[PDB]
RNA sequence: GCGCGGAUAGCUCAGUCGGUAGAGCAGGGGAUUGAAAAUCCCCGUGUCCUUGGUUCGAUUCCGAGUCCGCGCA
RNA sequence: UAGUCCGGAUUGGAGUCUGCAACUCGACUCCAUGAAGUCGGAAUCGCUAGUAAUCGUGGAUCAGAAUGCCACGGUGAAUAC
RNA sequence: UGGGGUAUCGCCAAGCGGUAAGGCACCGGAUUCUGAUUCCGGCAUUCCGAGGUUCGAAUCCUCGUACCCCAGCCA
RNA sequence: UCCUCCUAAAGAGUAACGGAGGAGCACGAAGGUUGGCUAAUCCUGGUCGGACAUCAGGAGGUUAGUGCAAUGGCAUAAGCCAGCUUGACUGCGAGCGUGACGGCGCGAGCAGGUGCGAAAGCAGGUCAUAGUGAUCCGGUGGUUCUGAAUGGAAGGGCCAUC
RNA sequence: ACUUACCAACCCGAUGCAAACUGCGAAUACCGGAGAAUGUUAUCACGGGAGACACACGGCGGGUGCUAACGUCCGUC
RNA sequence: GCCUGGCGGCCGUAGCGCGGUGGUCCCACCUGACCCCAUGCCGAACUCAGAAGUGAAACGCCGUAGCGCCGAUGGUAGUGUGGGGUCUCCCCAUGCGAGAGUAGGGAACUGCCAGGCA
């Protein structure tokens, strides 16, 4: 709640006064931010799809769901239904909770960190990113560790370009090289 | 020689042939080379047409082939009986009626085309005339 | 969209109950006001309907679009409905869960006579 | 390698419009919903249409789909 | 094909019983149904996948 | 949420060495001890020396 | 006439989604040897039968021919 | 009793000396890295006593460059029917 | 033309739908004055080509190719 | 032998050693009901991650799916997911369709008992159309219906069934 | 990373073909209802007796064949 | 009378696209969620308690024909019956008569109930 509050006075208060909105509600908000990590992996061992399961359980304060693959395809030797990845998807609260750790104190601890690149958009604003370690958080022991596991975090946000997109993220100071 | 190249099924019925023809302009060139009678085409005169016509006005102009083939005709061997199945894919035929356009062409004057018109219509067993692109 | 969604779960039981050719009880659930009316079976003409954005019904109330202000719907359509004859109905909960105040609505109709 | 094929079901329409029928009197014996079941009309199993009232058949086209209904007026 | 025929006989002191099929590979857990019991004129539990 | 199928989420404090002493929530369960914060790291110098080669 | 197998270095033959022509022997040069044979290494100005066409490009794909061979009411 | 406080290859950085000149292409030093290797298949070699084994030291060539060569000593066996 | 069979390392030849086994050869070491023999180590075919069923094809199905075997008769 | 399309001439039916394909099952959930949901493919962004495994957004519109051929159907979904379940009930059945017949099919409703749902209601298997075999002879369970003097029994019948 | 007489997806514009293609769609035929005239009930049901179940050509619509046959297989007259 | 909401008729002359406008009420987004209830994770959806804020999105209304859609008249094709020929195809008398295309129309029309404003 600390940059949801911070949203709500000055990064509301300065993308109207940056674009030339008239409504206060057209302004982008970050509707939700979801935390996928496509193991892959689990095509032979169950286990280090459950450890994977504890990752982001840990990373994020939720359980994740566990997620089946659409199609079969024979290139990676998966199945119709088959359990391949899994997900957090973060709205709320704990959006703005995880997304105060993860630009505090998680960016921060990336090996090498350079910046953020900002031609990751997808066109409608909404900026994906990928973590290599999972050791970066806090939360994930080193001691504990097995695999290495990076996932990818997901900002879909309600604004319509990138631009808008790069404003909104840029108001939280969002290292962006 | 023509010939679609991947049909939907290998045999196709006889059927009949009425009735007069939808190419009737002169579409894509300016001299155009027109049945006038019935019949049918098989690839192999379409193919000596053609080059009789190529030949004839030289690699010069533009040719354009508005018929094709698409229509597979079966023949049973020779000293075989009746029966026993439908025969085998032979050749491939148009069928033409009154009225189509068989050939254009573009980029000569007329009087090759005349030219280059008769040479190949004496290659094709329908009656044929020569037209030119009217406007409306 | 969420009306369009609404809509095509409403469109069984709307067609099965035109089917079946039964006065249907129609409720509508909006985020301050509940509406209800009574539909006769051809569909076009209703006979009773009451609201919330009617002042007899939402001067009493503290606050339209709650399960009070939705039980007095359903109260003031079961009483309505029998002073003009009308006993049994079907009740179409119109695409909504049969869970919140269109349950209270529901309940409250059954309490005051009218049957389904 | 050919010369097989099924012994034909005799489907279609069995009473056309205007035609007077008994209750259970079957209408169109068909295979999907071809026609579908309008008023007094039923569906059966193999999406027969069965007359479910007393009447006459009554072919329309209704719904934002145009699908073909089978009404029965009551007579 | 594979798939058996089993009877299913009434739990009741009638010696009713309904009849079916089963794939007694993929399934040998027995099948228990409660079916209708027209000498009891009663649902009542029905047993033994054959 | 549901109940308790989630991991206990409570809130700790988190202090760097820069001084930032900062209270959040994270299912740790523990108090933690930092080096780098969005406070004092090395980006921008990082970004400076990077282009400062030849 | 119809159905087939052939024409690629001096000789005897390989060679398919079209990609700077392959092998053995022969021939030439070198190493080795007293010398040579042998052995080892290196080296191909081949209208890929002729001729047109397609392609940026044909031994290779299409169209037509020449010669050799095999079989046929 | 561990690929370990074994082993030191390899590689990055920083240097010293010789020499007009250490890139191809020296030697040595310091910091860091820390492979392969856990006693070696078929086979094969040396040694009969200050010997084998093992430990150091010196010299020639040489501005600088030996794990080689030529010498020197320390400890010091087993076995030969 | 029909029916049947085969195509798997350079060669001959095993493969059960979840992994490619044998011999000869070849490569490296050793024995030997040198070569053969011998001994010690290795490697090795994603399975004729295309499409399909399957979570998965050398394996199952269909088609094409190339080579074998049997039949192609009475008049 | 059976199913699907075409031939087949816009009702039905319609032949050939005519053109093309399939079946001789599967399923106790893949059936019943209630509540919900909506595909293929392509583009963009994104750790390993790749032409194609997961995530997010957009275009798109059912080009998808339907246990297995093809045709006709399907969004109110007949497609996809979950909760509870046994109506994959027993006796009947107005009326129809379809066959030379044997036979085959559709069926509102009535009675008894049940499941789901708050209820209206829906449920006598599956989106439909294939997945099959008359009679005799005989096997197993039930029912005194018969039971060659009589009481039983044997055998027979009837119902279920192999 | 730099050039290119070659081919070409999708999309758009224009042109054809289809028994197993259809966002269209006749004539006819068929089913049902009403009405007039005409017809020796021509209609239906039940019962006695059959015969026949090798068809041929000709028109029209087709399959097969070579749009060959005094061919063959259907539909209808 | 104008606007809005619900349930229908009708099923593209009704749908798309581009542009403008609306919020007093209504509607939508919204605010919060310990409770009723819910997520194979998540109050996103479902649900509940509300009403601060905005009509941005959505939805409605008004324009605009770029497209979809409707669509004559005439002619053409086909075809029932009778007749004819040069007869694998056509012609004549006669009855029916398209599909496509053209001119054009065209951004709907309407019933019941309820609420707000005048
Ligand atoms: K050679
Ligand atoms: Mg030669
Ligand atoms: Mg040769």
């Amino acid at each position: 709640a600390k940059l949801h509050d911070y949203y709500k006075d000055e990064v509301v208060k300065k993308l109207m006064t940056e674009f030339n909105y008239n409504s206060v509600m057209q302004v982008p908000r970050v509707e939700k931010i979801t935390l996928n990590m496509g193991v892959g992996e689990a095509i032979a061992d169950k286990k280090l799809l459950d450890n994977a399961a504890a990752d982001l359980a840990a990373i994020s304060g939720q359980k994740p769901l566990i997620t089946k693959a659409r199609k079969s395809v024979a290139g990676f030797k998966i199945r119709q239904g088959y359990p391949i990845g899994c997900k957090v998807t973060l709205r709320g609260e704990r959006m703005w909770e995880f997304f105060e750790r993860l630009i505090t104190i998680a960016v921060p601890r990336i090996r090498d960190f350079r910046g953020l690149s900002a031609k990751s958009f997808d066109g409608r604003g909404n900026y994906s990113m990928g973590v290599r370690e999972q050791i970066i958080f806090p939360e994930i022991d080193y001691d504990k560790v097995d695999r290495v596991r990076g996932l990818d975090i997901t900002i879909t946000t309600t604004a319509k370009s990138d631009e808008e997109g790069r404003a909104l993220l840029a108001a939280f100071d969002f290292p962006f090289r | 020689m023509l010939q679609p190249k991947r049909t939907k099924f290998r045999k196709m019925h006889k059927g009949r042939n009425r009735g007069l023809a939808q190419g009737t302009d002169v579409s894509f060139g300016s001299f155009g080379l027109k049945a006038v009678g019935r019949g049918r085409l098989t690839a192999r005169q379409i193919e000596a047409a053609r080059r009789a016509m190529t030949r004839a006005v030289k690699r010069q102009g533009k040719i354009w082939i508005r018929v094709f083939p698409d229509k597979p005709i079966t023949e049973k061997p020779l000293a075989v009986r009746m029966g026993k199945g439908k025969g085998n894919v032979e050749y491939w035929v148009a069928l033409i009626q009154p009225g189509k356009v068989l050939y254009e062409m573009d980029g000569v004057p007329e009087e090759l085309a005349r030219e280059a018109f008769k040479l190949a219509a004496a290659k094709l067993p329908i009656k044929t005339t020569f037209v030119t692109k009217t406007v409306m | 969209d969420k009306k369009s969604a609404r809509i095509r779960r409403a469109t069984r039981a709307r067609r099965k109950l035109q089917e079946l050719g039964a006065t249907r009880l129609v409720v509508h659930r909006t985020p301050r006001h509940i509406y209800a009316q009574v539909i006769a079976p051809n569909g076009s003409e209703v006979l009773v309907a009451a609201s919330t954005v009617e002042k007899a019904i939402a001067e009493q109330l503290k606050y339209t679009g709650n399960k009070d202000a939705a039980a007095a719907v359903g109260k003031a359509v079961a009483e309505r409905a029998l002073e003009k004859g009308i006993k049994d109905v079907s009740f179409d909960r119109s695409g909504f869960q049969y869970h919140g105040r269109v349950q209270a609505l529901a309940d409250a109709a059954r309490e005051a006579g009218l049957q389904f | 390698r050919n010369g097989r094929d099924s012994e034909a079901k005799r489907l279609g329409v069995k009473r056309f419009g205007g035609e007077s029928v008994l209750a259970g009197s079957i209408i169109v014996r068909q295979r999907g919903t071809k026609f579908h079941a309008g008023a007094n009309v039923g569906c059966g199993r193999d999406h027969t249409l069965f007359a479910k009232a007393d009447g006459k058949v009554k072919f329309e086209v209704k719904g934002p789909k145009n699908r073909k209904f089978i009404s029965i007026e009551a007579e | 094909g594979i798939r058996e025929k089993i009877k299913l006989v009434s739990s009741a002191g009638t010696g009713h019983f309904y009849t079916t099929t089963k794939n007694k590979r993929t399934k040998p857990e027995k099948l228990e149904l409660k079916k209708f019991d027209p000498v009891v004129r009663q649902h009542v539990i029905y047993k033994e996948a054959k | 949420m549901k109940k308790d199928i989630h991991p206990k989420y409570e809130e700790i404090t988190a202090s760097c060495s820069c001084g930032n002493v900062m209270k959040i929530r994270s299912t740790v369960g523990h108090d933690l001890n930092l080096d780098v914060c969005s406070k004092c790291h090395p980006f921008f110098t990082g970004k400076q020396r990077d282009v400062a080669t030849g």
